[PDB]
RNA sequence: UAAUAGCUUCUUAGGAGAAUGACGUAGCAUGCUACGC
RNA sequence: GCGUAGCAUGCUACGUCAUUCUCCUAAGAAGCUA
């Protein structure tokens, strides 16, 4: 009977059970195994059918979170697992097993019974958080509710999962931190028990329930006692993004690691937490077999900087935030006591000391004067203490004695153009072309309320095993360019009449500093930054430009001391990218003279069933994790295999971090600490953003390929590719160039891509993306959720099933297929509202005159020409309006010139700017 | 050009040619004098082009020298400005507390983020709303950074002084938040 | 840079180089100006000199326009084009200029040196633009006249309070008083920079000055002084705003039984409220400065700006307001330098108050509800233009009398100026008559008004008082001592000293004297409060001493004597020299 | 063409207010900026007109800054 | 072109044309051809400098016009902006905007921002009884194309005045201008 | 107060190159004429 | 048949100028994009 089975399962333990199955038959559930065997691999959601599950009910007959899993299998496996359990019986991190043989129908089918497991395992939590689909999140909701993280009505909020709209979800997740930390401790206890019991086996997430107990010994082989080995490469690595999302180590800030006891009061003077980091690593990640260097200056290569920095990201959340930043030291010049920064304490790169420290000096050269007046040690040491309650970001010091509240002026209205437009039938009620782009004004609390958006930058620990392979694929994407250091005389600066950052903007533009410093003491400064760390302040400038939304836009003006060296370091590679045609990163490719059509044709590089895809990064420059910015900097620095040594490359990376990633930010006369995320003003910003975008796309493809079943993949080549992809991620520690090349070719064949720093058009294979062998929109949503801490709503992501209509939007240009000459080409046409708004609203009073600015309208008509071929007449009329306004401006300019003199201009070639041919020549491929 | 003897040769050849033409000399002599004048003016134009190139090169060199002189004079001005700024900021330092905390350091190295936190003698608090003001620095003295600070002045967003009695729950709408309360360590 | 022709308001780029102000002139007007007078240098965007490697020709009709430069007759390129031709002078906007017949008085305004009185009488009967330009270039001439003075230097310093004086050889020595300030120089090797603002005033003994300075620097023998030149700022506002009449009161609101003291001026208050601007003429001591305060009390809600060209007049106005007007709503704006001891009893320099008192030159750019300009007789067209430029107001009212002493006009040395041509508002007072008038003396004793009603005025002024028998006329020869370019009469001062201890009630008498030298030097000899007649205007005192230093056309002026004697309230001693002036008044025998 | 005419007059009106140094009064300038931004980001003409009335009341509140009679008698 | 070099070129061209019209042969023809060419070279050298001079003159004219217009526009920026604003405000012809502008011309300006939320406070200053009669009827206040309920009326003396104290005859004794505080209805 | 980078339009200046036309010098090939051998 | 001389025709090299075009650099103005 099915009742004798329940009685036997109860056992000697006084447990009251209620069968979840039906009539002593196996119960079928849809779990999230992390599996790797001879035929399947990956971290996917399978359908286990070998366990009979009974749930225990506590007093008052309430169902509790304890299950009796009664897995049945062969007899040899029964004996083997019984022996392995007998070895590991006494370990406290082992679910109490029960081995008995019950006559199911007429034969002794042997069962093993795991007692008091939770409903879900650790792999279910990891999968529900790494593969988050807000339309189907039922294990995440049940896990959150069943452990008192919320109250099952918290989900009636509209967007409870959004990080940028509902920041309380951070607390809701962090309620799982203690449970995750206890799971880590139980894992270490189980590893110690395996080591001491002489048992060799692999630890997988799907064998540790949410209490922490381990219960799967099917594939453990026992060797000589005292020399067993646990293989935890795939256990910790998959769990890594969850350790910072749930803040598993928030109980390490408390004395005796007790969440009830008060915080640990570290001495403020303490900045070298190397011993603390080593103790934390040996406590939680004990059997992680790869060496860990707390101070990344001791690392072996950029593959070891990523791993150790990824750990330092997690271990830096338990140390006080006042111990980071520059390390100042009191030096003397000609007997006068300076305070200068002779080191740094990065949250990711550990403690870094400068190698050229002159305690006793007498004269300060121009290089040394620039270095000492650039770093924020003097400014913060001589400034008043600040407590800015308007932001949650750390505030260092207030340089001045009163805060500056910078506003943004409204735009200047070009009334003549507006009257001309409405005389041409524009701006009617019910029209399709209407003004949407304006100059939005801002109050005094604009700059600080925009800087406060860095609170969306959270410390993110990445999946290091997967990231260390994504880096190889990305560097493969960047293998056609060449780079290296160049002398100061080879550096070309585009516009030298630009701000020099703080404090150098008080004495001149960048021209003064690029002229005053000879090539010798620019090379000397650059070679100084290769052996020393120069902290640098970056201003926050409110952007005075026309947009469609009223949010304030700010840009970071990095100091000239940083810009000069970063140019000298990266300009060769950056100019090599901007001069390459037909690559993945289309930077430096014009859209005129057939550029747009060429780019689109190169995107459709022989894909089988193409669908165009495009996604958006919400809060791209502010939510980018520090690990991915460090990864981008390392990828851009792989071209320095000969010019720079190892220490030179590390100190260049440290300067990049200390000047761009997390530096002192000057916002309204006050120094704040930027938590992270890329600044929009560093020298390599567009290119680093392109690297980050390619990294996200490759990670999305990797997750999409590994999360597929494996029994459903029909193509024997793709299933083998998934198998070898799992092997290359979580079973292989060195780089495998063969498989990196094979996966790169796979991506180029089926996931053709076009990148401009955050704008991407993908021409993927539709059949594969439907079968799950290539990233789709949902994979990008999941990857962004667990690797940027932002939710990518599918409203800003488009899909185009028909290639005759081109990408829906790339670089704010819609694409239309027109008949030009005798063939069909793609022409980029803008938003008509943008062109009309540029005509009507201008940012200077002298641009309201009109007759002075005819080149303005020539350029705007050049941009607005492709509207002429748009089927909608209200769109085609924008170009003709601009042409007729150019004609009117020229007529009245000639009238005014004839009045101001008595002679008309002898040479007048303006007659070609109101003929359509001058503009039609801009989209013809001849030039 | 004119100073060079080539112009004199051209002038004397032209004078001889004109005298011969007015005298009605023989045609062969006319041809010989025309050839002489042609070679004279050929040498003249050969010498003139070198003068034009030389004067243009001298002008561009003078422009370059003026540009370099201006840049050199600007370098000295920026150097003086940076030196004055550095020494003024040095003199502003609170030497006693700075020396105390730096000597208390084990290696002589301290994080920058604690220099103001433990040695600044003036604190500026920027407060966005009334609840924040009540919670952080209510009254005439308050505690922050493990010290005791006393209010010395409160100014609003307009930098117009605000009396502590005006900061009330009912008078809050009549203030230009944020208020920048400037305190001094006790 | 383009502009507008002064007498036609046409667009132009031509300015007369020879003219002091360099006024923008259209093509036709510039042609008529250069073809008529001695002015022959015209400044375009580029000057009209001859651009030869060596040449100095300035006459426009002598030059030609060739290629990209203007050349003379003997240097023009083979392709030439005249500058001054076809009845115009070449410049921007050639075919958009309409000329005028006002090129006749403008020539006289530009060329004349303002020394004779005819220039003033032709500079005050022209149109608005010409009135403005004439005043502008007259102020320019007055400011430029200071460039002909001399540089001072210091010999030694025996005492830090009595500095030694030394002037540059061969240059005139400017008079030493408060009106002139000097800024030092240290030109030696070694800091050719200013060393602060100092001033001078003659000491009694030897050659030493009890000087005064803003800072406390000590001068080496190498340091010396230089007079500071003052630039002339432009002016564009009309001298008078166009007078417009309203049907009823606009922008002003009366009061309920304002006061029992000012109830006789209510009709004139209504008249001021009715019109855009009004003029009040009143002989001294009839309440003009008492009419303005009554109007202020009559319009409490109206923001009122009280103004005056001098400092002592606005000081007396502030004192009277402190007596009558509420002091909480008061203000007093002072120039930063504050050379003269001003009136400091209200919240000084608070422009945002209701009742604002400030001198004309320091007026802030702000609005008002009615501005009362006090003592327009001392004001020039520059001052009226400035008050109409800086002070935009809903109502204007000018008070004063043509018979008072006019503005200094230092460079004027030939002839006399009639009262009606002092400034435009005074002319309006004389052409059709003032808008308000009230002839009744209210401050002076009966005797002095009875005597002054025959000197300048022809038996017009009645008074309400009794002759207190405190009026004394002293006759003495008064030996003359010309010390500092201003005459000093030492024996008269001595007789005053010997006839002061016999007058116990005259120990607080103010000393009034037309010459600043005697007025300043009498301070140590008698200790009495001192004040010159020019700065005494508008301020009344209960005890006044007047002395005629010398028999001159300046000291014995009828209007000056009238305005000097009309300051007394209960008694006055006059030390007179001229027999004619002495015989006309009826005082005690002595 | 009435909805787009309001959005431009709000721009001109805020420019006038900025020129009148309303920007120095933070509490008033915040409200003026908010009204301007809400007029620009409007879909209904009645709402934009009400906000324009509120924004113009700022200009009319300061009597001496603008010469309403001189400005309006030029039409 | 009226240039002496052009005159010489023209006479050489005419002489060559007449000769070739006769054109027997051949050396005289070649000599006149060379004379025409050498005169043409000199005239063309002159013309090149004329064209360069004209180009420089046009550059000067353009730059001068741009600078003059730019400085003029940066000068007349406040009056121009205010005139533009009131022109556009007239063009809208909204009933509320016209009402508040016409009132502000008469002196009936508000003291604070006109509020939009119902039952919010509005304070306006009424300068004369004629303005009170037009806009205020009973306890309702007609302003900005809306109806407002008067809460309290005060004078320049900050003294409360009852609504029954306002009349054609009693007003001359009152202390104008009043200040009316109202809530939107 | 106003960042990094890309592309495009326009203006000016300089340099180099090309093509054509003209002038001049030198050199070479051919034809015609005078004198001498 | 040769040499000297002159003229005519043609070719090449070099120099000068004019025109047109292309490019490379420098400076200035403007627009769009991320
Ligand atoms: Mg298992
Ligand atoms: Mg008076
Ligand atoms: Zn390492
Ligand atoms: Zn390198
Ligand atoms: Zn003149
Ligand atoms: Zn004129
Ligand atoms: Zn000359």
């Amino acid at each position: 009977d099915a009742q004798s089975f329940l009685n036997r399962v109860c056992g000697v333990s006084a447990a009251r059970l209620t069968p979840c199955g039906t009539g002593t038959s196996t119960d079928v559930v849809y779990r999230a195994f992390d599996i790797y065997n001879d035929k399947v691999a990956g971290f996917a959601k399978f359908l286990k059918t070998n366990c009979c599950r009974f749930q225990e009910k506590d007093e008052d007959d309430n169902l509790i979170d304890s299950y009796f899993v009664v897995k049945r299998h062969t007899f040899s496996n029964y004996q083997h697992e019984e022996t392995i359990y007998n070895l590991l019986k006494d370990c406290p991190a082992v679910a109490k097993h029960d081995f008995f043989k019950f006559r199911i129908d007429g034969d002794m089918v042997p069962h093993i019974s795991r007692q008091r497991l939770t409903k879900y395992t650790m792999a279910d939590l990891v999968y529900a958080l790494r593969h988050f689909d807000e339309g189907n999140c039922d294990t995440l909701k049940e896990i959150l509710v069943t452990y008192n993280c919320c109250d099952d009505d918290y989900f009636n909020k509209k967007d409870w999962y959004d990080f940028v709209e509902n920041p309380d979800i951070l607390r809701v997740y962090a309620n799982l931190g203690e449970r995750v930390r206890q799971a880590l401790l139980k894992t270490v206890q189980f590893c110690d028990a395996m080591r001491n019991a002489g048992i060799v086996g692999v630890l997988t997430l799907d064998n540790q329930d949410l209490n922490g107990n381990w219960y799967d010994f099917g594939d453990f082989i026992q060797t000589t006692p005292g020399s067993g080995v646990p293989v935890v490469d795939s256990y910790y690595s998959l769990l890594m993004p969850i350790l910072t999302l749930t803040r598993a180590l928030t109980a390490e800030s408390h004395v005796d690691t007790d969440l009830t006891k008060p915080y640990i009061k570290w001495d403020l003077l303490k900045y070298d937490f190397t011993e603390e980091r080593l103790k934390l690593f040996d406590r939680y990640f004990k059997y992680w077999d790869q060496t860990y260097h707390p101070n990344c200056v001791n690392c072996l290569d950029d593959r070891c900087i990523l791993h150790c920095a990824n750990f330092n990201v997690l271990f830096s959340t338990v140390f006080p935030p006042t111990s980071f930043g520059p390390l100042v030291r009191k030096i003397f010049v000609d007997g006068v006591p300076f305070v200068v920064s002779t080191g740094y304490h990065f949250r990711e790169l550990g403690v870094v000391h400068n190698q050229d420290v002159n305690l006793h000096s007498s004269r300060l050269s121009f290089k040394e004067l620039l270095v000492y007046a650039a770093d924020p040690a003097m400014h913060a040491a001589s400034g008043n203490l600040l407590l800015d309650k308007r932001t949650t970001c750390f505030s260092v010091a207030a340089l001045t004695n009163n805060v500056a509240f910078q506003t943004v002026k409204p735009g200047n209205f070009n009334k003549d153009f507006y009257d001309f437009a409405v005389s041409k039938g524009f701006f009617k009620e019910g029209s399709s072309v209407e003004l949407k782009h304006f100059f939005f004004a801002q109050d005094g609390n604009a700059a600080i309320s925009d800087y406060d958006y860095y609170r969306y930058n959270l410390p993110t620990m990445c999946d290091i095993r997967q990231l260390l392979f994504v880096v190889e694929v990305v560097d493969k994407y960047f293998d056609c360019y060449d780079g290296g250091c160049i002398n100061a005389n080879q550096v070309i600066v585009n516009n030298l009449d630009k701000s020099a950052g703080f404090p150098f903007n008080k004495w001149g533009k960048a021209r003064l500093y690029y002229d005053s410093m000879s090539y010798e003491d620019q090379d000397a400064l650059f070679a100084y930054t290769k052996r020393n760390v120069i902290p640098t302040i970056t201003q926050m400038n409110l952007k005075y430009a026309i947009s469609a939304k009223n949010r304030a836009r700010t840009v970071a003006g990095v100091s000239i001391c940083s810009t000069m060296t970063n140019r000298q370091f990266h300009q060769k590679l950056l100019k090599s990218i901007a001069a390459t045609r037909g690559a993945t990163v289309v930077i430096g490719t014009s859209k005129f003279y057939g550029g747009w059509h060429n780019m689109l044709k190169t995107v459709y590089s022989d894909v089988e069933n193409p669908h165009l895809m495009g996604w958006d990064y919400p809060k791209c420059d502010r939510a980018m994790p520090n690990m991915l910015r460090i990864m981008a900097s390392l990828v851009l620095a792989r071209k320095h295999t000969t010019c720079c040594s190892l220490s030179h490359r590390f100190y260049r990376l440290a300067n990049e971090c200390a000047q761009v990633l997390s530096e002192m930010v000057m916002c309204g006369g006050s120094l704040y600490v930027k938590p992270g995320g890329t600044s929009s003003g560093d020298a390599t910003t567009a290119y680093a953003n392109s690297v980050f975008n390619i990294c996200q796309a490759v990670t999305a493809n990797v997750n999409a390929l590994l999360s597929t079943d494996g029994n459903k993949i029909a193509d024997k080549y793709v299933r083998n590719l998934q198998h070898r992809l799992y092997e290359c991620l979580y079973r292989n520690r060195d780089v495998d160039t063969d498989f990196v090349n094979e996966f790169y070719a796979y991506l180029r064949k089926h996931f053709s891509m076009m990148i401009l720093s955050d704008d991407a058009v993908v021409c993927f294979n539709s059949t594969y993306a439907s079968q799950g062998l290539v990233a789709s929109i949902k994979n990008f949503k999941s990857v962004l959720y667990y690797q940027n801490n932002v939710f990518m709503s599918e409203a800003k992501c488009w899909t185009e099933t028909d290639l005759t209509k081109g990408p829906h939007e790339f670089c704010s240009q819609h694409t239309m297929l027109v008949k030009q000459g005798d063939d069909y080409v793609y022409l980029p046409y803008p938003d008509p509202s943008r062109i009309l708004g540029a005509g009507c609203f201008v940012d200077d009073i002298v641009k309201t005159d009109g007759t002075l600015m005819i080149e303005r309208f020539v350029s705007l008509a050049i941009d607005a020409y492709p509207l002429t071929k748009h089927p909608n007449q209200e769109y085609a009329d924008v170009f003709h309006l601009y042409l007729q306004y150019i004609r009117k401006l020229h007529d009245e300019l000639t009238g005014h010139m004839l009045d101001m003199y008595s002679v008309m201009l002898t040479n007048d070639n303006t007659s070609r700017y109101w003929e359509p041919e001058f503009y039609e020549a801009m989209y013809t491929p001849h030039t | 050009f004119s100073s060079l003897p080539s112009y004199a040769a051209f002038a004397t050849a032209q004078e001889a040619y004109e005298q011969a033409v007015a005298n009605g000399d023989s045609e062969v002599v006319l041809k010989k004098l025309k050839k002489s004048l042609n070679v004279a003016k050929s040498e003249f134009d050969r010498d003139a082009a070198m003068q034009r190139k030389l004067e243009k090169m001298a002008d561009q060199a003078m422009t370059q020298m003026y540009k370099q002189a201006r840049s050199e004079d600007k370098r000295a001005k920026v150097t003086s400005a940076m030196q004055t700024m550095l020494f003024t900021m040095l003199r502003k330092l609170d030497n006693d507390a700075l020396n105390n905390i730096i000597n208390n350091a084990r290696d002589g190295c301290v994080p920058l983020n604690i220099i103001p936190l433990t040695t600044a003698a003036k604190l500026m608090v920027v407060i966005p709303d009334y609840n924040t003001y009540k919670n952080t620095c209510d009254g005439t003295t308050f505690t922050y950074a493990s010290a005791l600070w006393e209010i010395q002045q409160v100014v609003d967003a307009d930098s117009k002084i605000v009396q502590l009695s005006e900061i009330s729950m009912d008078n809050s709408p009549n203030l230009a938040w944020p208020l920048i309360v400037t305190a001094l360590r006790a | 840079a383009v502009g507008a022709c002064v007498l036609c308001n046409s667009q132009t780029s031509l300015r007369c180089g020879a003219c002091i102000r360099r006024p923008f002139l259209c093509c036709k007007c510039c042609y008529d100006h250069v073809i008529s007078t001695s002015h022959k240098l015209v400044l375009s965007v580029n000057p009209y000199v001859c651009n030869a490697p060596g040449c100095d020709v300035t006459d426009v009709t002598q030059l030609y326009l060739g290629g990209m430069s203007y050349y003379c007759k003997s240097h023009k390129p083979p392709i030439s084009f005249p500058l001054c031709a076809n009845g115009q002078v070449f410049g921007l906007y050639k075919n958009t200029c309409v000329g005028s017949d006002n090129v006749t008085d403008f020539n006289a305004i530009a060329t004349c040196d303002w020394t004779n009185a005819g220039d003033y009488i032709l500079a005050n009967t022209c149109t608005e633009r010409l009135k403005l330009f004439a005043a502008e270039t007259l102020k320019a001439t007055e400011e430029t006249f200071k460039l002909s003075y001399g540089i001072a230097t210091v010999r030694e310093v025996l005492s830090d309070r009595e500095l030694h004086l030394s002037w540059e050889v061969g240059k005139p020595r400017p008079p030493l008083n408060r009106n002139y300030v000097f800024t030092g120089y240290r030109v030696t090797k070694n800091s050719k920079v200013q060393i602060g603002e100092y001033t001078f005033e003659k000491g009694d003994y030897g050659d030493a000055v009890v000087y005064r300075g803003t800072t406390t620097y000590k001068l080496n023998v190498g340091d010396y002084f230089v007079l500071t030149s003052h630039t002339v700022m432009p002016l564009s506002a009309p001298t008078l705003v166009p007078q417009e009449h309203y049907v009823r009161i606009t922008g002003l609101y009366p009061t309920l039984n304002i006061s029992d003291e000012f109830s006789s001026n209510v009709a004139n208050y209504q008249k001021v409220g009715m019109q855009k601007y009004s003029t009040l003429q009143g002989p001294p001591g009839t309440g003009k400065s008492h009419f303005a305060i009554g109007l202020a009390l009559y319009y409490p809600s109206a923001r009122i700006v009280y103004t005056a060209c001098s400092h002592a007049a606005v000081d007396a106005l502030c004192e009277k307001a402190l007596k009558y007007l509420p002091i909480d709503k008061c203000s007093r704006i002072i120039p930063a330098r504050a050379r003269v001891e001003c009136f400091d009893k209200f919240k000084v320099n608070s422009t945002l108050e209701q009742y604002v008192f400030c001198t004309v030159n320091a007026l802030p750019e702000t609005t008002a509800d009615i501005v009362v300009f006090d003592e327009i007789s001392m004001a020039t067209n520059y001052d009226l233009s400035v008050v109409n430029a800086r002070l935009r107001a809903k109502h204007y009212v000018y008070i004063g009398d043509p018979a008072q002493l006019p503005a200094p006009r230092t460079l004027l040395t030939k002839g006399t100026l009639e009262p009606e041509y002092f400034n435009s508002v005074c002319r309006l007072m004389k052409t059709i008559g003032p808008d308000m008038f009230l002839g009744t003396c209210r401050r002076c004793p009966a005797e002095i008004v009875d005597t002054v009603s025959a000197l300048v005025y022809d038996n017009k002024l009645k008074a309400h008082k009794d002759k207190s028998a405190q009026c004394f006329k002293m006759f003495y020869k008064g030996v003359i001592t010309h010390d500092v370019s201003s005459a000093i009469n030492r024996p008269q001062i001595g007789v005053v000293r010997e006839f002061l201890t016999r007058n116990p009630a005259w120990r607080k008498a103010v000393f009034i004297s037309p010459y600043n030298s005697q007025n300043a030097v009498a301070s140590k000899i008698l200790g009495l409060p001192t004040q010159t007649v020019d700065s005494s205007q508008g301020s009344e005192y209960d005890y006044v001493i007047f002395t005629q230093t010398t028999e001159t056309a300046h000291s014995c002026n009828v209007n000056r004597f009238n305005v000097a004697i009309t300051r007394a309230k209960v008694g006055i001693l006059c030390i007179m020299s001229d027999r004619d002036l002495y015989d006309k008044l009826q005082f005690t025998s002595l | 063409s009435k909805m787009s005419d309001v959005k431009c007059t709000s721009v001109v009106l805020l420019s006038v207010l900025q020129q009148l140094r309303v920007e120095s009064s933070s509490k008033l300038w915040a409200q003026c900026v908010q009204l301007h931004n809400d007029i620009l980001l409007a879909k209904d003409t009645t709402e934009a007109f009400e906000k324009m009335v509120s924004l113009l009341s700022v200009l009319l509140s300061m009597q001496g800054a603008v010469d309403i009679n001189k400005l309006c008698e030029e039409m």
